């Protein structure tokens, strides 16, 4: 249960803010953590900051970019990257976690006294996760989705079932939300992940199999809703012969 | 390092399914406390936490989750697997710093093997008016998630212009969709007759070629 802020389009060159946190003053004993997704790519620690708050440690990778922090009158929690690469396009994770702390190292005074110690911390677990945000990077501008059919024939026919789509083209960014029939028509649906096209637009396909004998007795019309161009798009695929 | 076994995963449901993770240093430090945790990542989903300290239970999950091991070898197993379990599993090290995890473990649930119907999609006339076209090849309902997917225009195979994607995997039959989207200029598009997806797959008798007539 923790709580970030909502997805982010940067041109590259530019920096992003990214905020999260539990209720009020929920985890205040636990430690801060900032893991990285790139989907397909894997699973990225990015830095910790002690609950005590006497560490706050970055990995090499993104030493040269990335700032972490938390004031603790808000409890807010903060990362910070900056000079954005189209590399930095990922999905940014915060997590609270507990830890060990065991005093590795020693020195004395020559009558007794603690000179100096040093504690290592040891990773216990990440139990609180935040839903994610997604930081998105690239030099283009927002460009509403062009959607064409995908029609009906005697090629897309196997048996008794037919499939027909709508094809949503050359977008930017996402993401895109596509309907069928307002939501009446549910199953058979399937809607793929857009693909990152060389234009550096996103491409998006929504089909669903129905039945031939429903190609004149029915009507399918995709809903295809982009929020950043403020476009919702509304679509009748017939099969054309 | 961490190196995290296997990359890929299968369980027929009711099953059991043991993931490892090998540490090449020592996980323990001081009485018996080996910093091995383990996640699962859903899709759609934040990680999760399974299990800490190479065999705790965290809290609010299922009895099936188990771990063991020590020192160097860690295995995670999970008995009993249902369709919530399907996801990416990751080992995390908490010994030496800087703390990482392991490269993931796509479990999947095993069924029956289901070939796939292929449709295939000419350029509509709305598109070719935009002066683009783009040819889609539809998969449905397959397992398992490996499927080869060739674009033949006339009879010549296309590389480097076409990109897909497949569904997550449906809890209710257990099976994949790919598409695939080949795009052409709308020159190239009509300087060529016959467009054609061939598609290979293990619940396939024989590659199939769906193909259609430009015209």
């Amino acid at each position: 249960q923790l709580v970030q802020s909502g997805p982010e389009v940067r041109k590259p060159g530019t920096s992003v803010k990214v905020s999260c946190k539990a209720p009020g003053n929920t985890l205040k004993t636990y430690d801060l953590h900032w893991v990285r997704s790139v989907p397909g790519q894997g699973l990225q620690w990015m830095g910790w900051i002690s609950h005590e708050g006497d560490k706050k440690v970055i990995v090499e990778r993104f030493k040269a970019k990335v700032t972490i922090d938390w004031d603790r009158s808000t409890n807010t929690a903060y990362l910070q990257l900056s000079g954005l690469t189209s590399g930095d396009t990922a999905v940014y994770y915060c997590a609270k976690g507990s830890k060990h702390r065991l005093r590795d190292y020693a020195l004395y005074d020559d009558d007794g006294a603690l000179n100096w110690a040093v504690d290592v911390d040891y990773l216990s677990n990440l139990e609180f996760w935040g839903q994610g945000t997604a930081v998105t990077v690239s030099s283009a501008s927002t460009k509403g989705p062009s959607v064409f059919p995908l029609a009906p024939s005697s090629k897309s026919t196997s048996g008794g079932t037919a499939a027909l789509g709508c094809l949503v083209k050359d977008y930017f960014p996402e993401p895109v939300t596509v309907s069928w029939n307002s939501g009446a028509l549910t199953s058979g649906v399937h809607t793929f992940p857009a693909v990152l096209q060389s234009s550096g637009l996103y491409s998006l396909s929504s089909v669903v199999t129905v039945p031939s004998s429903s190609l004149g007795t029915q009507t399918y019309i995709c809903n295809v809703n982009h929020k950043p161009s403020n476009t919702k798009v509304d679509k009748k695929v017939e099969p054309k012969s | 390092v961490l190196t995290q076994s296997p990359h890929s995963l299968s369980v027929t449901p009711g099953e059991s399914a043991s993931i490892s993770c090998k540490s090449s240093h020592s996980l323990i430090h001081g009485d018996r406390n080996n910093y091995l945790a383990w996640y699962v990542q859903k899709p759609g989903r934040s990680p999760q936490l399974l299990i800490y300290l190479a065999s705790s239970r965290a809290s609010g999950v299922p009895d099936r989750f188990s771990g063991s091991g020590s020192d160097k070898d860690f295995t995670l197993k999970i008995s009993r697997v249902e369709t919530e379990d399907v996801g990416t599993y990751y080992c995390m090290q908490g010994r030496e710093s800087p703390w990482t995890f392991g490269q993931g473990t796509k479990v999947d649930i095993k069924r029956t093997v289901a070939a796939p119907s292929v449709f295939i999609f000419p350029p509509s006339d709305e598109q070719l008016k935009s002066g683009t076209a783009s040819v889609v090849c539809l998969l449905n309902n397959f397992y398992p998630r490996e499927a080869k997917v060739q674009w033949k225009v006339d009879n010549a195979l296309q590389s480097g212009n076409s990109q897909e994607s497949v569904t997550e995997q449906d809890s209710k039959d257990s099976t994949y969709s790919l598409s695939s989207t080949l795009t052409l200029s709308k020159a190239d598009y009509e300087k060529h007759k016959v467009y054609a997806c061939e598609v290979t797959h293990q619940g396939l008798s024989s590659p199939v070629t769906k193909s259609f007539n430009r015209g």
